[PDB]
């Protein structure tokens, strides 16, 4: 007559790692890493992510005519843009502080688009002719369509002085520009004056912007440049608009409506029709493992990245052979 | 295995006891089988389920990684960015495949502990009364039956 | 407990000892009471005074955070900043709560194992001379008396 | 007759964590972390913090009338400033690089000011009537302290050539600003001259400025706006000023005898008559422990901050009930 | 030492024994020596091998220091740099330090269990037919011959 | 007849800490800590540095006469540089983004010198008259290699409008400059024209630079400032220029061929004539150990740098006394 004192084995083959031994073949473990994505882009907890496609941020904000799609967005969860759009800056240039920009849309979910300056409301200058073939639309020449191009109206192009004041009790995001003509005679063609300046003034911006008149490489057909400007104007401040030429008005602002939780992430995947928690450039993830490995950044209810191929712990105790 | 149970005096596991962790196997003239001993089990199955729980709540904060962009002439900083996202990363994945390989060192050895705390406590009361094999049995002097088997499961015996 | 002495082959401990952290409960025909055993007390002592110092010391040097300041168009530097601070405190609160949280289970086995050790002395010593009851305690085959007594604390018996 | 092995209990309720179990009462532990502060601000090591009150940094070292209290302050341990002054810059505008500067302060602990140009040294140009209504002090109009707004005399603003040499031996703190006027006829009633610039040179600065003549919102009563700079003169240079108007004009500088230990911390707690070795913006610690939970900045010999609520070590054993 | 065999009731170790880490010394009237238990040494230089390597390549994925330089104008950046360099360094500089102190405890503990399985390796053989000493040594009740000391070590006796 | 279980002793003296306990005697352990070095500075991998000596970065792009070692040097595999060197920036100035071009160097093993303008080419300027005593060659007057410093000819400046573009597969790293005149009659004799700019324009730049006329002190007995600003011109992208006085004009450009991986590291120590697979700041490692305490800044294959003074993991036993 025997008595026994025994444990478990079974027919388990999964494995754990220990600092003494590896591959130590265990009874019952519990995996925690997810390494599994479903490698769409997805809504994110119903909302729809606003995905540029070939339009960049820059190409979005200011109007690029191609950029239709996007003339109004709905409210958005995360935005997507691809390495390198084809569709930004038609017309050659630079966008000032366009990365804190950048940064601070990471931050809004919501834009409403209000006119501030009527196109209709130019008097004394042109209003209709800023036009580009490096910004077709249609196959016809056109123009960013946040922003008017303004000339000289029967040889003359007097000083502008303009102001908005910000009615909404929303920040407004209000979008400016620059252009600086490749020589003299370009100057005297578009806006008669040959020393130009604009100033742009709110209760914290104090700004004078002179026209550099240079020779430069072609890009998209054009030797002339434009640099773009923002400011968020607070409410109940105002705008002052003073220029003489060279001058790329706002005809459109943004208001801002905004959740505050957001990203922009960088990605060549199209939209996926899907509806997910947690959702990385690569694909989103549906798990209830504390950790996973798909990608660094995420957004949402998300397990925590871990750049480990495999983590598993040990439950039971080492199976026997 | 530090307490020398486990695939040690003990040579292996029982596919037969399907029933728990850890149990007796008897034997005797109305037969022979298995028993798990349900205390000791929920014993351990407390232990280890408060272990993950404990794993994954303690590496419930983490570093999240931010989207931050920069322009052509903001490499410095731009590399800064990279190697600060990146050394954080590496820290936490060092921290959580660390303390799986403790873990599991430590829940290996918990087992290990387990079977020989149950070794013992039939040991104390066998006594004299058993001749120990040296293999996790303990043949007995006497006849023991059924009720007898059970009294040692029990704790309760002589 | 990983080695089955504290809260386990003995169920608990004693309000009546002291003058200690272990040691004996002596019975006979002159009395009973309590002795600790100073020198393993000692070792532990030692031991756990040492493991809080080292715990101090390896967390002295740590991260401190700096007041740093930036202007309305810095927000990516800014944020970069409160990432990176945020970053190593997360990392060091971790690091605390862990060593602490694993420390202690340590603690805890210690104590265990130094009960057991002292059980394993006793039991080396007593050998026939004494049947061990299975909860801590030996009775005698033959009368102890306080010298006899004071001959097991002492490691020279028989 | 038994002799019996056991261990100790006592009366404790001390409790400590382990991974696999919570709670666990034991008969000794050390708690680690310090919770308690006194939510005082308080002398560090006997020396008394640079409380500004109402001032700002800004406020302080280019001499906001309203910041008198501050016009020679003492050696100090920390320097602690309210979220949101309202004495600072009270004619509006910018102060370059302030940031910068605000972090030179943190390794700076005494200044000592000295006349660097005197006001009564002006020969060409008015001194006195360079104040103004934004700037009041005991309800007439006045100016920051500091420097000097100067405007033409007898109808004429000629050229300014001036400089200065740092004798001291001490790195000397050096504040000038700029006047933008808000329209030309503004310009002619100060300066009389139309167009103007303010060069400033030392051995490593290489500096013009010109003024933005623009249209801008009111604040506290100004459309104009002061745009202050400054540099740190190092031992045996000089600084040239060259200017022919607009120029606000240094009358003190700042000589820097630095301990090199502080900090601006930011507080709405008030002086608290204590004394310290340790402190945070939200009160001091006195404490033996080695870690503590009160907030993340700290000045002094002090206990490591970590984000936990408990930390509490097991000395004893595991307790019986 | 947690299991009680190590610098415990086994008072000290033996400079005669070169041959291995654990072993055996026997003495009769064939006279007397040492041999080494080539199993468990092995098994605990395998252990301690892994150990290494497991210690040395879960610190391979480290913090890199890149030099990175800031003019007059850029203090709060720079010295964000300098902040966030050393931050890292302090956690590696710790985590280094503690693996070693954790796992050189692991180390000791695990050849004090070596020790004390190999004892009761030996002890659950013997049984009845030696008096255990209570000092690492089995006297035997009855003569034992070199063959007979064979027969204890290589784990098949009576 | 006794058998007894027992474990090995030796004369070992080698001792290791744990947490509750410091100095352990074991009779086995490796230490994993790498503590010493050579001191030298040495050949990577078979790849001589490049060992600037007395030279900074600035002085040896530009050319500065004192640093004709490194007129053309070979592929390096990374570079030195003195905290202190004395020959940088001959004629006083500044260098552009000097700590973004240096950052880009980190990148690169291998420069190749192209003329991108003859000195010869010059046809209504004086090209060789550009000198200066504060560069000296040999005792005589000169000037950076690289770039020339252009006068009037037969009292008239004529304006340049030149243009280089990249015929070479390898993008290029040009450099330029200009003077800042210390007075009007300097302006004058220099160039005739007291009212100077230069343009520059790529397909990504697009500057104007305005010349700073002020007083300041004398720094290597110039109060003149020179002011180099560099960019890298793509493959098949031109590089316009248009001036009027005041240019500093590329003669050399530097064509990259770029390993990638390299560092400046900062060092007082001379060349010493030996090879390593790992280098520091302070001399190279031949270890192989895992960590290493020498300097945070390596090079090649290297241990990982920890803070400790002794890092050593038990192998052994408890050695016996
Ligand atoms: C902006 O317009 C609102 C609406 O009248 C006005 O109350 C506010 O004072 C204005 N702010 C200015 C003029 O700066
Ligand atoms: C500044 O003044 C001192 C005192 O004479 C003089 O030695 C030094 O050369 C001066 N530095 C200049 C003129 O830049
Ligand atoms: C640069 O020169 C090449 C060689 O002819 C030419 O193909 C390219 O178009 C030029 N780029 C310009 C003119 O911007």
């Amino acid at each position: 007559d025997q008595i026994c004192i025994g444990y478990h084995a079974n027919n388990s083959t999964e494995q754990v790692d220990t600092i003494m031994e590896k591959n130590v073949t265990v009874t019952h473990a519990q995996d925690i890493l997810e390494k599994k994505h479903n490698g769409k882009l997805c809504d994110l907890d119903g909302v729809k992510p606003l995905i540029l496609r070939d339009c960049s941020v820059a190409g979005w904000l200011l109007g690029n005519p191609m950029c239709d799609e996007f003339i109004n967005v709905p409210e958005w969860s995360y935005i997507v843009e691809k390495a390198n759009p084809v569709n930004d800056l038609c017309y050659p240039g630079d966008f000032n502080d366009y990365e804190e920009l950048k940064h601070l849309l990471s931050r809004i979910n919501h834009f409403e688009k209000i006119q501030i300056i009527p196109k209709s409301s130019w008097s004394s200058h042109e209003a209709s002719l800023g036009v580009s073939s490096v910004c077709p639309y249609q196959g016809k020449s056109s123009f960013f369509r946040n922003v008017v191009w303004l000339f000289k109206k029967n040889s003359t192009y007097p000083t502008i002085k303009r102001s908005y004041n910000n009615t909404n009790q929303e920040d407004l995001l209000v979008l400016w520009g620059i252009h600086h003509p490749n020589d003299a005679a370009e100057q005297t063609k578009l806006y008669q004056n040959p020393t130009t300046y604009i100033s742009v003034g709110t209760s914290t911006l104090n700004q004078r912007l002179v026209p550099r008149i240079a020779t430069r490489s072609k890009v998209n057909g054009q030797s002339g440049r434009m640099e773009f400007f923002w400011t968020i104007l607070k409410p109940n401040d105002a705008i002052n608009f003073e220029s003489n030429g060279n001058f790329i008005a706002p005809e459109y602002a943004y208001k801002i409506v905004k959740k505050g939780d957001s990203t922009i992430m960088k990605s060549e995947l199209e939209y996926g029709n899907c509806n997910t928690k947690c959702q990385t450039p690569m694909g989103a993830i549906n798990s209830s493992m504390p950790f996973h490995n798909i990608h660094p950044l995420t957004i949402g209810e998300c397990p925590k990245y871990v750049k480990s191929n495999r983590l598993v712990l040990a439950t039971g105790l080492r199976n026997s052979p | 295995g530090l307490f020398g149970a486990i695939a040690g005096f003990i040579e292996g596991g029982w596919q037969g006891m399907v029933d728990g962790w850890y149990g007796y196997h008897h034997s005797n003239e109305q037969g022979s089988g298995y028993a798990a001993d349900k205390e000791s089990t929920q014993k351990a199955i407390d232990g280890v389920t408060n272990k993950v729980n404990s794993i994954i709540d303690k590496m419930n904060t983490q570093f999240e990684a931010v989207g931050r962009e920069f322009n052509n002439l903001e490499r410095r900083i731009e590399n800064l960015n990279k190697k600060m996202e990146d050394g954080f990363l590496d820290v936490w994945t060092y921290n959580a495949e660390l303390l799986v390989l403790m873990e599991n060192e430590r829940t290996l050895d918990f087992h290990d502990s387990n079977v020989k705390n149950l070794y013992d406590k039939v040991r104390l009361q066998l006594r004299d009364n058993a001749k120990e094999l040296g293999n996790g049995c303990f043949e007995f002097y006497h006849k023991c039956d059924n009720e007898c088997m059970e009294s040692v499961r029990n704790g309760t015996y002589d």
